[PDB]
Order: C-alpha cells, then structure tokens, then sequence
RNA sequence: GCUUGAGUCUCGUAGAGGGGGGUAGAAUUCCAGGUGUAGCGGUGAAAUGCGUAGAGAUCUGGAGGAAUACCGGUGGCGAAGGCGGCCCCCUGGACGAAGACUGACGCUCAGGUGCGAAAGCGUGGGGAGCAAACAGGAUUAGAUACCCUGGUAGUCCACGCCGUAAACGAUGUCGACUUGGAGGUUGUGCCCUUGAGGCGUGGCUUCCGGAGCUAACGCGUUAAGUCGACCGCCUGGGGAGUA
RNA sequence: GUUUAUUAAAAACACAGCACUGUGCAAACACGAAAGUGGACGUAUACGGUGUGACGCCUGCCCGGUGCCGGAAGGUUAAU
C-alpha cells in the first residue's frame, strides 16, 4: 500500500497524537491518501481491473466512515472534508 | 541421454529412456491442446491413486 | 488521428480527414521554397502524354534534402510542416552552424529532436548513415541506390525498407513492394520509417476532392466508340475482348518490365 | 535452495538430462522445492546449469 | 573412397517407418536405408524386423568408407530403434555412444487435433 | 534506495576491459550516493551451453544498494554495450556480503 | 457509554492475484547452403499429397510467430471468469505474532453500476503451429461425417463492442452452535534442537465418516444438521424461454 | 456535377469507393526517325492501365475454348 513514513505523517497530522491510529478522521485520511496515489497509478494501466477492485473497496469504505462521522459529529465532518478537499 | 562404455560391454541395456522420454513424453505431445481433458485426466489419476 | 466528418450535406457524408495538430500552422520557410509550375500532363511537344492530370491547387516546391550531406554536425528539429508535393510530412531542421534544411519526417520524430548524419552517427530514428554501418534487420527509409545520389527508395508516407543481408559490397533490401534488391553498401539511408502512415486511411468523400489534387476524370474504355479505345461500341454494354490499354497492349496480367541492365540487382521479383 | 549460485547443491537436485527432480523423490518440503526450481531456472538463464544435455 | 573410419548412425524411428542414415562426425550423409525401401510396404514397414533389415541394408552401402566406430543417435518412438541398433553390432560396427535425440518442445507449438477413430 | 543483485557475463575477448568497466559501473552507483556491498570477479568460467556460440565467458557479481533510476540506466548500459551478454539484475533480499 | 462485531496502525510470511516492459531455452514451419540418394508421408488398408527440377534423412547459418516441458502436487492465488519460463517496474488482497487506537462505524440488497471463458463483431497490426469453412482422397448403399492430405477466417497483439456457458461445489450472502479420524498447504509459540523431533495455537484446503437430515442417492464443523437476517427464484409436460 | 454548339440532358458520362493488373526508377506508360520531354523535381501509403461505381447484406460453381502467367524435359523450328 502506502509508505511507513507517509502513514506515520498522516497519523501525526490527523490524530489526537501518535498511537491514535484508528480514529475516524485518521482512517479517512489514510484511505484518501491511497485513493489519490492510485489515481496516478490507474490513469496509466487502465485495464488493471483487479487492483481497481481494491480501489473501489477503499472508496466505499471511506464513504461508510464519512457517513458515520457525519451522523456522530458534524463539526468534525465539515473540518475533515474541508481539510481533505473531498466532496467537490 | 548419452551412454558410453569401455570394452566390457555386451548389451545396450539403455533403460535411461524408460526413465524420461520415450514412453510418455512423446506419445503425450502427439495430440490436442485441451486444458479440459488434462484437468479431468489428472483429477481421476489423483482420485485413482488411493488405498 | 483520422476523423469521420458528420454527414451534413452529401459530399461530407463519406469524408475521413487525417488531421495533425503537430504540423506548423503558418507559412513555410521561404528560402527553401521555389516555383513549381503545373504541366497538365503535357510534354515539350504540347501533347497529353500522361492522361488524367490537370487543374488542382497551386503548389510551391520545397527543396527537401534527400542527400543528407552535412555529416557529423547535429541538427535539432525545428518544426514539422505540411508538404503538398508528397504523401509524407517534412521536418524543418536547424544545424548547429545555423543552416536550416527540410528533411522527410520519420515516424517518431517531433519538434526539438536531435538528428545527425554521417558515419559515426548513433543508430536512432532520423539519422542518415551508410548501410555498411546499419545493422541487418533494421527498418530504414530514404534509401540511396547509387552512392552520393540521393534517396529514392521508401520516401512515400508510412513506408520503410528492411535491410536483410550484408553479403560483401552489397546489402540485400526487402523493398516495400516485396521485392528483394541488392544495393551497394556505401549508399546512405535514414533510420526509422517515414511518418505519416495514417495517410492511407483518408477517403476523400467526393469528386471535387480528387479534382483538387489535380486528377481529371477517367473515361472508361468501354464507354467510347471503337475509333477511340479498343473497347468501344456495341449496342449496350458489350465487352467481348481481352482487356487492353488504349494502345492495344494487354492489361490484366501482361508483364511490361524490360530492362536487362538492372536485372543483376534484382534478387527476387515481387509477389 | 534459497540460493542459485551454489550449483553443487542445485546440481544434486536435477537429473542427468537437466530436468528438475520431483519432491516426490528427494523429500524437499514444498516451500524449498519451489525456491529450488526457481533457483534452477535463474541458474539455467546464466548458463551455470544446462537446460538440457543436447545443446 | 575418402576413408572416414568413424561416423554417426542417425536412426529416425517414427510410428510408420524407420529411416537409418549413416554419416560422419561432421554431419554429411554417407548412405541411408529406410524400412519402406526394403520391400514390405505398409503395415509391415513399421516393425522391428523391417527396421533391422533397414539397418543391415544401411550397413551395406557404406563399405566404401571403412567405418569401424560409430555413435548412434535415435529419434522418435517406434517399433524400430531398439532392434535397429542390434543390427548395427551384428554388422561388425563398434557401437560407441547411444544417444536418444527425440525433439521435445518446452511447451512450444500446438499439436494436431486428431483421431476420433 | 533498495537492494539489487547484478550479474553479467562479458565476451571473453574483451576480458581485459573488465575491471575498467567495473570501476565505471561502481562509479555510477556512487553518482547516486548508493553503496556497493560485495563485488566479485568470477573469472572466465565455462558456459553450460553455447551462446553466439562463444563458450567460456567472464562473470561479474555485484550486489549493489541504490535508487532504482541508476539501476535502470545500468540496465540500458548493459543493453547497448556489445561487450556484455546476459545481464541479470534481481530483488532486494536485504544486503548480502558472503562468497559462494 | 462499553468491548467480545467491524475497522486502523506496527512487523513479517506464502502466493500461476492484476497491469506494463524486457529477456531465455527447447521445438515446429519457412529460406539459403553442404553431404547424399530413392523414396517420403499416411492409414485398418489405401489413395490424394510431396519426391530424381533431388524429397525424406542429416549438418550449418538465418528469419519469424506462438506457447512456455521438468518443477507440478484432489498444490497455490483470485469475488467469479480465470491466472504456469525467468527478471524489473507499478499495484490489489489474504494470513499470522504481540501491542496500541476508533468505538457498532455492522449484515443483506430490489432498481443501479462494475467485472465477466470461449466463440463472434469493428478498426489497425501480426500470422510459426493448429484449424471452422473449403478442396481433394478414401470409407460407405449413400457419407454434405468419423479417417487421410492440404487449408482460409480464427486463434496472437492494441483499442472498443458483445454479454453468454454443464459461467457447476448443478449448493446466494453474512453470523452462531453441534461427536471424530487421516492428510495437504501456509503462519506462530513452547520444550534437551541432544536429527529428517515432542507439545500447542491460528488461515485455507482434500478424503472418509458419527448424530442429525434427506424420496433415496448422499451431505456430514467448508452441512444438504440445529437456528437467525436479508436477497434471488419455483408452481404439471409440451407449446416456450418462443411470438 | 458533365454531355450530342444548332430536334436527344437522360437511366448515358463522371464521381467518391472497391478490385484486378503493371511498374524498383534511366519506373511502367505516352509524345518523339532521334535528342529529348511528360510521368515527377514523384519513389510502391507512388504512379499507369482496366473494370465496377456512395452506403448496407453479399459476390456461388466451371481453367474444356480464347487470353495471360509460369515451366523446362522431349517433338518440330529461321538466319548461320
């Protein structure tokens, strides 16, 4: 998947601290990082239909977590999707 | 594949080819590409190898 | 990029264009242009010698460097241009000493691309070099037939020649015809294949398009009277004859090569 | 097994005509039969071992 | 004539016919004999007997060379081949090597369909 | 910067140009601040099968840690160079230093 | 709120998972050349076919395409279709060990969307082998077949379409519980490791069987047993999966 | 679109498109006692000839006759 240094950087940016690596913002940001990186991979190749299935699992799982965090705390939702530049 | 021998020799006695090539390997490559009959021939060969 | 035109107005229904966004939209390089007057198919006696020629658009000739003599001096491709006299496109190139020349554009060649003629040139597409230095089994265009003369084989678009042998002072070449020909191995040739292959995919669409490339109509022989063509006459459609040229020589089969001087150099005729 | 440059070891695990021997014969747990075969093939590319005995 | 004194007996046993070609170590043929060219056309040209008389007849017709040593190279399967080399050391040859050189593809070309007989 | 094991045969008739090449190749590794762990010159070794016929050839084992770009241009250097026949560059299998 | 469901992070493991690029060795065909000579090929037998214009056999050199022997295994990976030389690059998932974190974020899913063997279709390449169609030879009462000799589309590549199969464990998905035995494969922990051991603990998988179920056959902790959630489908044969 | 200027404007000619065939460049081919010129300052994705005539679905069998292409063994065969 993603680099150890990259995952550590995103956990450090979005968590309450390091070791808070399962929070909803953190998981969303890690999924987001990998989705964008693989936008770069699937612009090329384009017939890697197996890897894409892994990608659509990432998209769907991000969506589930955004729905959770939307119906738990909406302020965290707006700050989160504001910071990640998603939602369009 | 080769054999040789020094002057104590009488008979061919080359059963190196009942080991590898003759019996099976060339008679196998005389006939059709399937993918299908080998999966079942190997299925019933490994299903016959039982006590 | 080939493009089917949308069928507004018949005439456009069947046209396929070959558009090229990398060609230079603008005037060509002037001191490599000259006047090219149109003939009409007519010799110094005034007579029509080749039929079906005449009209079409005014064209200016572009001195294309077929010889490729500037050896060892590199040249960057300045741009690509439309040449009306050919099927292929021409690249305008700029040598390091400030001399521009037009060359036939090979297949991969874009603007800002190093080409280099001469013996010690690198083998990469665009470099003209003698065929005793090119490897066997390489696609090669703009081939010379006599050393020093200029390229005459594989010049038309999408066309290459494969070098198949180097037996001695000669290289056996598979011409685009299918013919195997021996050429002297000191003859220069340019690497790669010449580059507008999609030229053959255009379809012209109407009659006036042929007219504007200078191709007058072709009256077929059987539509004439017997005084005109050997096919001629007959009370509705009537052929009944073995098919011939308008001068009586058999079309549909009959071989018309007689050289005997260049038969030494032909290893195998085409098929 | 893990290594392909040791062609003494690899040459034990190959027949007289260049063919890989089955693990049904030589023991060799399947993980090491897979490493083995893949190492034999890397060695045959380098011409350390032969593909056959009729080159 | 030319007095080669060592050769190779390429025997090409197939299912329908065995064809024995005695050559030199350079690979230039010195004389051949087929099972089908020794009488017994048809169901009888693929037998060990036909192969051995083919090999007897190929041992003749290389007397002009004085061959004493030869390698044996065997192709194909067949009712021949085994009997064939026997006939060679029944003809005074010192049989040195017996290699089997049957062409085996490393999964190459697709073999033909056949035979719903 | 990951690990690689490079071997390559050299034409026997250019064996005297072997250590020079080695230096240049090693120099290219040090162009990218990558380090070279082992390096072996295995001598003119007999080939198990002929290639352009050409029997006995000269082998060089390398085992370099480097970024992948200089390894890639090292591969193209092995492509164009007529001296070298059969290169093989492989996996990480993190840095080794021993003999065989 | 909480952690026993679900998920994240750390470290490894195995793998024909996918996509792109390169390369290697055997073999088939073709081309050029050397030797050599009367057959070769084929079949139940033959003939068509190839062959004294020199075939077949054999050796040398070259070209090209496709597939990747041995390993290879009721072995592995994948949701399914499927994926088999070797190497690099990009990439998906699974599983295991200890610990940390989120805290029910879960399950199923009509419409919808995606992927989907083979044959087929479109455009452009390629084309060695094999081979629908086709042609010839036989067989036969006939032979639009089986067999033989040739052989085009196709099979191969790029991009798009199609959208199906005995697409099958003829067994929807997810979860829980319920006697056993022998294996395979991949992790991990402990003990003199006193070796190719002994004791456990997971993941996937094969064969046989107990209760139970089943019309029977069989299934049998990977259920067709005992339950729960949601979906899909069935309602006599034909007509007809047709108009 | 073109055509019988001055009884025929048409289904005829042309056409884009298709196919066959020739042509390796001093190209085939044409005008020319020849030189030369057109083909073309082009080069087989090009050029000439012939037929058919957008597009769609297609284009079946016959090589005995006439032609063309290929073969060289034998028969016949000019000048010398």
């Amino acid at each position: 998947s993603l680099s150890t240094e990259a995952t550590a950087k995103i956990v450090s940016e979005f968590g309450r601290d390091a070791n808070d690596t399962g929070s909803t913002e953190v998981q969303v940001a890690l999924l987001t990082a990998q989705i964008n990186h693989l936008q770069g991979h699937f612009a090329e190749h384009k017939k890697d239909h197996h890897s894409r299935r892994g990608l659509l699992r990432m998209v769907s799982q991000r969506r589930k977590l955004l729905d959770y965090l939307k119906r738990k705390d909406v302020a965290r939702y707006t700050q989160l999707i504001e910071r990640l530049g998603l939602r369009r | 594949i080769k054999v040789r021998e020094n002057e104590p020799f009488d008979v061919a006695l080359r059963r190196f080819k009942r080991s590898c090539e003759k019996a099976g390997v060339l008679a196998e490559v005389r006939r059709r590409e399937f993918y299908e009959k080998p999966t079942t021939e190997r299925k019933r060969a490994k299903a016959s190898a039982v006590k | 990029a080939v493009v089917k035109c949308k069928p507004t107005s018949p005439g456009r229904r069947h046209v396929v264009k070959v558009v090229n966004p990398e060609l230079h939209k603008g005037k060509p390089f002037a001191p490599l242009l000259e006047k090219n007057s149109k003939s009409g198919g007519r010799n110094n006696n005034g007579r029509i010698t080749t039929r079906h020629i005449g009209g079409g658009h005014k064209q200016a000739y572009r001195i294309v460097d077929f010889k490729r003599n500037k050896d060892g001096i590199p040249a960057v491709v300045e741009r690509l241009e439309y040449d009306p006299n050919r099927s292929a496109n021409i690249a305008l190139v700029l040598y390091k000493d400030g001399e521009r020349r037009y060359i036939l554009a090979p297949k991969g060649l874009k603007a800002g691309d190093q080409i280099q003629s001469g013996v010690d040139a690198a083998i990469k597409p665009g470099n003209t070099l003698p065929m005793r230095n090119i490897p066997v089994g390489s696609t090669v265009h703009n081939v010379e037939m006599k050393p020093g003369k200029g390229g005459q084989l594989a010049r038309s678009a999408g066309t290459y020649v494969q070098i198949v042998a180097r037996d001695g002072a000669y290289v056996t070449l598979r011409l685009r015809s299918g013919e195997m020909r021996k050429v002297e191995a000191d003859c220069r040739a340019t690497l790669g294949e010449v580059g507008n292959a999609e030229h053959m995919l255009r379809v012209l669409g109407k009659a006036g398009a042929a007219r504007w490339r200078g191709v007058r109509p072709t009256v077929r022989g059987t539509a004439m009277n017997p005084v005109d063509h050997p096919h001629g006459g007959g009370e509705g459609r009537n052929f009944g004859k073995h098919p011939v040229t308008p001068w009586g020589v058999q079309t549909k089969g009959k071989k018309t090569r007689s050289n005997k001087r260049t038969d030494k150099f032909i290893v195998r005729r085409r098929s | 097994e893990i290594d392909y440059k040791d062609i003494a070891t690899l040459k034990n695990y190959i027949t007289e005509s260049g063919k890989i021997v089955p693990s049904r014969i030589t023991g060799t747990r399947a993980k090491y039969q897979r490493q083995l075969a893949r190492a034999i093939k890397r060695a045959r590319y380098l011409s350390l071992l032969p593909y056959t005995d009729r080159h | 004539r030319k007095q080669v004194s060592d050769g190779v007996a390429h025997i090409h046993a197939s299912f329908n016919n065995t064809i024995v070609t005695i050559t030199d170590r350079q690979g230039n043929a010195l004389g051949w004999a087929t099972a089908g060219g020794s009488g017994f056309r048809g169901s009888r040209k693929s037998t060990p007997f036909a192969a051995q008389v083919a090999a007897e007849r190929c041992a003749d017709a290389v007397k002009e060379y004085g061959i004493k040593n030869l390698e044996v190279m065997v192709k194909g399967p067949g009712p021949g081949r085994e009997s064939t080399i026997r006939a060679l050391n029944a003809a005074g040859f010192r049989i040195t090597n017996i290699t089997d050189v049957t062409p085996i593809p490393h999964n190459g070309c697709r073999p033909p369909k056949k035979r719903r007989v | 910067m990951r690990h690689y094991e490079i071997v390559f045969m050299v034409h026997p008739d250019q064996s005297e140009q072997v250590p020079g090449m080695i230096e240049r190749y090693t120099a290219a590794i040090t162009g990218a601040e990558g380090k070279i762990h082992r390096l072996e010159d295995w001598g003119r070794r007999q080939l198990a099968y002929p290639i352009n016929k050409l029997h006995k050839a000269h082998y060089v084992l390398m085992n370099v840690e480097a970024p992948q770009e200089v390894i890639d241009e090292l591969e193209t250097t092995f492509r164009f160079n007529d001296a070298v026949i059969r290169s093989m560059v492989m996996r990480t299998k993190h840095a080794v230093t021993e003999a065989s």
